[PDB]
RNA sequence: UUCAUCUAGACAGCCGGACGGUGGCCAUGGAAGUCGGAAUCCGCUAAGGAGUGUGUAACAACUCACCGGCCGAAUGAACUA
């Protein structure tokens, strides 16, 4: 088991993050545009999703 | 907005002049709760305005040009500080606002004042609560059919805030490393501010 | 808009001295000498009063701007780098296999070992970049601790040891073993 | 010494829910259908409405005395006969109530409640009133809270 | 372009609070601000929504609206091409 304070540390870069709807790019998690070219940069971001 | 500082401004100049002992008290770290009670015990004797800093002061300085006595009020208004106004017996006051001093609980993630310890006793929670101490490491075996502490342990230190864990398990045997309340720094009395006793 | 003038501050403490040619900056201090070469902001540097230097872009537009206080941020991190230092503190982190950090040597190159990650029979190696002290930090569990002048060069190396211990077809969710930076700050406390 | 303060949230007149005192109050020696009927028999004033009853363990006694809470005492005061969910449930509850009524809830409640003046328990007791959406003296809660702090129907605070 | 906030301290940033009435009422085996309907109230109030989210079997607990401590001048929103 981790215990939950590397756990949140590996959380942080691993699951607290931001994903394009358009483009599926791994986003800051406070970031409202993409930063990918493909895209068109786009507002259209969601939560990456929460495992369990 | 304007409307709402000026009706706050008019009765800031009726607390001053007409409740001249004030109490310029620290509100930093005093929870709403806290607050409220402190209010209702201070009921019928100290009304506690407690606006911010900018808006006060800038009121005092206007408020000078007909009470110039209330300047030196103003180098005091810096953090946190509410105004009690009252006119009922400094004494009898300043010990009703400055004796409530709540046992702040852990909360997660707050600042370690010092080696808080864990202390070898029958704690009498339910054996399911075990969980708690296995995850902190605190050695405990079931007694009388409750959760007992064998040996006493640090559970947090100085600096190093009190993680989640630690908070849970802190707030769940009661041990409540934090104490907030009201707390005067000074006093303005009789056209005269003075160490806060 | 072309602003007709932006200008930048950098406070240059007592014992720094900063040479300024053309664009290419030498920062002294009492760590050491970092360099950095500027000349691809085409921005202007003056001395004022030996305490301060102005950065300055005449009739810049928006990404000019920016670039202006990207420089000012830099050469205020070569003075950090050369003052305080620059320190990260990376974590190991793993639900089943420890991982197993050493530093070894390969014809005098200073490599950072990483065996046992996830339980991987391959062996990672991780350069240290020069004028980057590893050091594995003792009263922390599984810490690792790299220090030196140039932030770059240290948070640098802190992505290659992270990088290289990047889970493969996993959830990483669930798998979240790893080398994490956990902080970044200092080399010298609270200056 | 046993001054264990725990309590719960039995319906009114209700037997204190088997499921809720299994894991809570059964540990503690109490039959949980023993706390439902002395809960019950507490709750005759509070009949059919939920209300902590602030079960004081005195030394493995089950204290039903209750504490009144200004909702359920609303709900009350409503006087509509105790609510019958066994026949239709959403029951209607709008129970006109009397001002002097939500008077006596306020004089019940004053010693705890934090409202500084008669007046303003009063007040707070009628916001409840609000909140269950009844209605007093054939007015809205809300309107006779404007008339209360605007000066015609007051309140003789102590 | 239009509407807003602002030296009577704008936005952002770090930290404090984020109550009481109250588990508000109802549908549910259980739903307490937060799977759901209606009611969209106040006392303390600088300030707090019968509630912005996370979390609980329901709790409890973090979180944000809201107000504050520090810094000190411009800032925000929706639009047009
Ligand atoms: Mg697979
Ligand atoms: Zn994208």
């Amino acid at each position: 088991i981790i215990e939950p304070s590397l756990k949140a540390l590996a959380s942080k870069y691993n699951c607290d993050k931001s994903v394009c709807r358009k483009c599926y790019a791994r986003l800051p998690p406070r970031a409202t545009n993409c930063r990918k070219r493909k895209c068109g940069h786009t507002n259209q971001l969601r939560p990456k999703k929460k495992l369990k | 907005i304007r409307e709402k500082k000026a009706e706050y401004f008019a009765k800031l100049r009726e607390y001053l002049e007409e409740y001249k002992s004030l109490f310029v008290v620290g509100v930093d770290n005093v929870s709403s709760q806290q607050m409220h009670e402190v209010r209702k015990e201070l009921r019928g004797r100290a009304v506690v305005l407690m606006g911010k800093n900018t808006m006060v002061r800038r009121a005092i300085r206007g408020f000078l040009s007909d009470l110039p006595d209330f300047e030196k009020l103003l180098p005091f208004v810096k953090g946190n500080v509410g105004f009690v106004f009252t006119n009922e017996p400094l004494t009898e006051i300043k010990n009703v606002i400055v004796s409530n001093r709540v046992a702040a609980p852990a909360r997660a993630g707050a600042v370690a004042p010092e080696d808080i310890w864990v202390r070898a006793v029958n704690t009498g929670m339910e054996p399911g609560k075990t969980s708690f101490f296995q995850a902190l490491g605190v050695p405990t075996k079931i007694a009388r059919g409750t959760i007992e502490i064998v040996s006493d342990v640090k559970v947090v230190d100085a600096g190093n805030k009190v993680g989640q864990s630690e908070a849970s398990l802190l707030n769940l045997l009661n041990i409540s490393p934090f104490t907030f309340g009201l707390t005067v720094v000074q006093v303005y009395d009789n056209g005269q501010v003075f160490p806060s006793s | 808009m072309k602003y007709i003038q932006t200008e930048q501050q950098i406070e240059v403490p007592e014992g720094v001295t900063v040479s300024i040619k053309s664009r290419i900056v030498k920062v002294v201090g009492p760590r050491g000498t970092l360099t950095k070469n500027l000349k691809h902001i085409d921005v202007t540097f003056t001395k004022v009063n030996n305490q301060l230097i102005k950065v300055a872009v005449h009739n810049g537009g928006r990404k000019h701007v920016a670039a202006l206080r990207t420089v000012k941020s830099l050469v205020d991190n070569m003075i950090t780098g050369v003052t305080k230092g620059y320190k990260y503190k990376m974590r190991y982190v793993y639900a089943h296999f420890p991982i197993n950090v050493n530093i070894v040597e390969k014809d005098g190159a200073k490599f950072i070992e990483v065996r046992n990650f996830l339980g991987d029979k391959k062996i990672r190696n991780v350069p240290v970049r020069d004028g980057v002290t590893i050091e594995f930090s003792t009263n922390v569990k599984d810490e690792i601790v790299l220090s030196g002048n140039s932030v770059e060069d240290v948070s640098q190396n802190a992505a290659d040891l992270q990088q290289i211990c990047r889970v493969r077809n996993k959830d990483i969710r669930k798998f979240l073993d790893g080398i994490y930076v956990s902080h970044k700050g200092f080399i010298t406390e609270d200056l | 010494n046993e001054v264990k303060y725990l309590y719960l949230r039995a319906v009114g007149g209700e037997v204190g829910a088997s499921a809720a005192l299994a894991p809570k109050i059964g540990p503690l020696g109490l039959s949980p259908k023993k706390v439902g009927e002395d809960i019950a028999k507490a709750t005759k004033e509070f009949k059919g409405i939920k209300v902590t009853v602030q079960l004081k363990i005195q030394n493995r006694q089950a204290a039903a005395s209750v504490v009144p809470s200004a909702s359920s005492l609303v709900i009350t005061a409503l006087k509509e006969p105790p609510r019958d969910r066994k026949k239709d449930k959403n029951v209607k509850h709008s129970g006109n109530i009397q001002l002097d009524e939500i008077i006596e809830i306020a004089r019940q409640m004053r010693d705890k409640s934090f409202g500084r003046t008669l007046a303003s328990v009063t007040k707070e007791i009628l916001g409840t009133a609000q909140s269950v959406g009844c209605r007093v003296d054939f007015k809205n809660p809300h309107d006779i809270i404007e008339g209360i702090n605007a000066g015609e129907i007051e309140i003789p605070e102590n």
